């Protein structure tokens, strides 16, 4: 991807938003950058419960890093579009303008594509209670004395 | 004398043992059998307790 940084991610959904590309005749701000960087970290944090929420592959910049730009987002190639146009969504009010509904719907899909993986992971059935019988059935159990299920 | 008949080989099936071992240790040890549940060869791990102190 051509989309390898922070400042790529912050870049595209500037772009996104009309604030700075080259489309227009605007450059990207370096003050806007910061900001358009601490929301994302902001968001990323919120989405990523600390591991029980939507697994990514961001990786959270440190204080030892001086520049939180520059960094690789480490996101793999299926994310990004998601990951900029909600960066885009998030950042437009501080603009004072309202993110379009294209985008707005671009978002939504990109975040249940995003979060479709880890809910079909999260599809796990219960194991059998402890009070469930193995049936006689189970030859090699019941002759073991597993009469019933272990559970937990 | 010059007898020039048909010549044959003769195979005999009564072997030569040679080998003959014995086991001391085996037949003094103890064969357990794990109540194991499932056939699974994963990590077959049977937890056994110890006497009290």
């Amino acid at each position: 991807m051509q989309i390898k940084t922070k400042g790529d991610l912050v870049r595209a959904a500037l772009r996104k938003l009309g604030v700075a590309s080259d489309a227009t005749l605007t450059d990207v701000e370096p003050q806007s950058m910061q900001d358009a960087v601490d929301d994302l970290e902001a968001m990323m944090a919120e989405w990523y419960q600390d591991g029980k929420g939507i697994i990514t592959g961001y990786v959270f910049s440190d204080d030892e890093n001086p520049p939180a730009e520059g960094d690789d987002h480490g996101l793999r190639s299926s994310a990004v579009s998601a990951v900029f146009h909600n960066l885009a969504c998030r950042i437009a009010p501080d603009y004072a303008l309202e993110a379009t509904a294209k985008i707005i719907a671009t978002a939504k899909y990109g975040k249940e594509l995003l979060y479709k993986q880890t809910a079909i992971s999260r599809a796990k059935r219960a194991p059998y209670p402890s009070r469930m019988p193995t049936g006689s059935g189970n030859s090699f159990a019941n002759l073991n004395e597993w009469h019933y299920f272990p559970g937990e | 004398a010059l007898n020039e008949g048909q010549i044959v080989t003769l195979a005999v099936d009564e072997i030569i043992e040679t080998i003959s071992a014995i086991t001391p240790m085996a037949q003094k040890a103890k064969k357990y059998t794990p109540p194991a549940a499932s056939m699974q060869r994963s990590s077959n791990t049977i937890w056994m307790p110890v006497e009290q102190e």
